[PDB]
């Protein structure tokens, strides 16, 4: 029952310091080499560093050399990854893993941890600006409404339509980073006979700034 | 620093069909002393950690399904899934451990194969509430289309615009296997009032003619 | 050994 628990990852500013811990159980910690592998927001697996079972020899990714320091504690079966001078290229999910293979060289990883999330950003907690999206004729039998959630940090934001009453035909596109802030959009499609006669409300809630804005979708006044 | 190339980036499959994935390295992972290739395969479901499938090119890990097949040598390696199943819809990475550092490929998404659907394009002008804050975001929703490969474009007054455009892609829908893409053109209120014709257009394999959605800044 | 990650 091999188990790997990562902790210590959190939100940190660029240049700040952060240390990730990795507790190991279910196996002999002194017999294996431990490693850190990170996965970027673009879902790219990137190896960080590898430490030998005795901690004598440490191997680090070249981009990270001089800033990340790997340290092993065979008395408590815990792996420590010191991170200094953190850059906005270091924000990724950091996975603790157990190296395999022989004494020399890299190897594959059978057992991975659930991973710590590390977010490097200089943005302060900012509430989203919630904007209604209204079409510019009822051509089709269906009408598509939308909702723009712009300029919020950190994540996440809960976006629902009519407090969950509108579930079918709802598309919530993932958040994108613009100017150190996040921005997503949500689209709902309803029959033409309902809107604008019936009320379609975009419900957004940002727990980090403790903000809740319910936006009524109003057809575009032109007079 | 070895470069792992995974082909293709996305893989459309049907349940029960044989699935092949390619992985190529800029160096030979063949150790002539033990005649063994140094290449591993990992599976990653969304929200989970990577799971080892096959190491040493063809050696399968314990517990991994027998349908997964590892093959290849030298600089070319292959992951094969005989009778692919809906549980196997995931990301797949290949990793070399011949040289230091360990490098992975970009990854290959395994997606469900479904019939082509044309996108449902909608365009939305900036809200007056955003215009009061000196900003203007033009949103274009392209919903319920397949395959994933779409070429959306923003044109302002007849000229294609690339600056200040952000796109977001949803995952493959678990009920109809379609895709949705949102494109937002962000520009200042003064930048929005300068031009009159905003047009969102995209090209998809479903229609040889590009789907166009426009609006005039002084028309509704 | 060159590149050791497991001491004897
Ligand atoms: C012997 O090779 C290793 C690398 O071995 C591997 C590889 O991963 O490249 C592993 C596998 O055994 C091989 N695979 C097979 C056989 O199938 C694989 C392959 O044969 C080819 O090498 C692939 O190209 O090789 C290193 O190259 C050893 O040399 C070391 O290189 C590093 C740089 O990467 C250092 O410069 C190191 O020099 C020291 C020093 O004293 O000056 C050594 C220190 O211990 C090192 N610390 C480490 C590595 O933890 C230190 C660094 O400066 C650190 O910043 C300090 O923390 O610098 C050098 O020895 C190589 N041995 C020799 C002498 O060739």
């Amino acid at each position: 029952e091999v188990q790997l628990v990562e902790s210590g990852g959190g939100l940190v500013k660029p240049g700040g310091s952060l240390k990730l811990s990795c507790a190991a159980s279910g196996f002999t910690f002194t017999r294996y080499a431990m490693s850190w592998v990170r996965q970027t927001p673009e879902k790219r697996l990137e190896w960080v560093a590898t430490i030998s079972n005795g901690g004598s020899y440490t191997y680090y990714l070249d981009s990270v050399k001089g800033r990340f320091t790997l340290s092993r504690d065979n008395a408590k079966n815990t792996l420590y990854l010191q991170m200094s001078s953190l850059r906005s290229e270091d924000t990724a999910m950091y996975y603790c893993a157990r190296r395999e293979g022989g004494q020399a060289g890299p190897a594959w990883f059978v057992y991975w941890g659930q991973g710590t999330l590390v977010t490097v950003s200089a943005a302060k907690t900012t509430p989203p600006s919630v904007y209604p999206l209204a079409p510019g004729a009822q051509t089709n039998s269906m009408v598509t409404l939308g909702c723009l959630v712009k300029g919020y940090f950190p994540e996440p934001v809960t976006v629902t339509w009519n407090s969950g009453s509108l579930s079918s035909g709802v598309h919530t596109f993932p958040a994108v980073l613009q100017s150190d802030l996040y921005t997503l959009s949500s689209s709902v499609t309803v029959p033409s006979s309902t809107w604008p006669s019936e009320t379609v409300t975009c419900n957004v809630a940002h727990p980090a700034s403790s903000t809740k804005v319910d936006k009524k979708i109003v057809p575009r006044d032109c007079g | 620093d070895i470069v792992m190339t995974q082909s293709p980036s996305s893989l459309a499959m049907s349940v029960g069909q044989k699935v092949t994935m390619n992985c190529k390295s800029s160096q030979s992972l063949l150790n002539s002393s033990n005649q063994k290739n140094y290449l591993a395969w990992y599976q990653q479901k969304p929200g989970q950690s990577p799971k080892l499938l096959v190491y040493f090119a063809s050696t399968r890990e314990s517990g991994v399904p027998d349908r997964f097949i590892g093959s290849g040598s030298g600089t070319d390696f292959t992951l094969t899934i005989s009778s692919a199943q809906a549980e196997d819809l995931a990301d797949y990475f290949c990793q070399q451990y011949y040289s230091t550092p360990p490098t992975f490929g970009a990854g290959t998404k395994l997606e469900l194969k479904r019939a082509d659907a044309a996108p449902t394009v909608s365009i939305f002008p900036p809200s007056s509430e955003q215009l009061t804050s000196g900003g203007a975001s033009v949103v274009c929703f392209l919903n319920n289309f397949y395959p994933k490969d779409i070429n959306v474009k923003w044109k302002i007054d007849g000229s294609e615009r690339q600056n200040g455009v952000l796109n977001s892609w949803t995952d493959q829908d678990s009920k109809d296997s379609t895709y949705s893409m949102s494109s937002t053109l962000t520009l200042t209120k003064d930048e929005y009032e300068r031009h009159n014709s905003y047009t969102c257009e995209a090209t998809h394999k479903t229609s040889t003619s590009p789907i166009v959605k426009s609006f005039n800044r002084n028309e509704c | 050994v060159t590149g050791i990650r497991i001491e004897d």
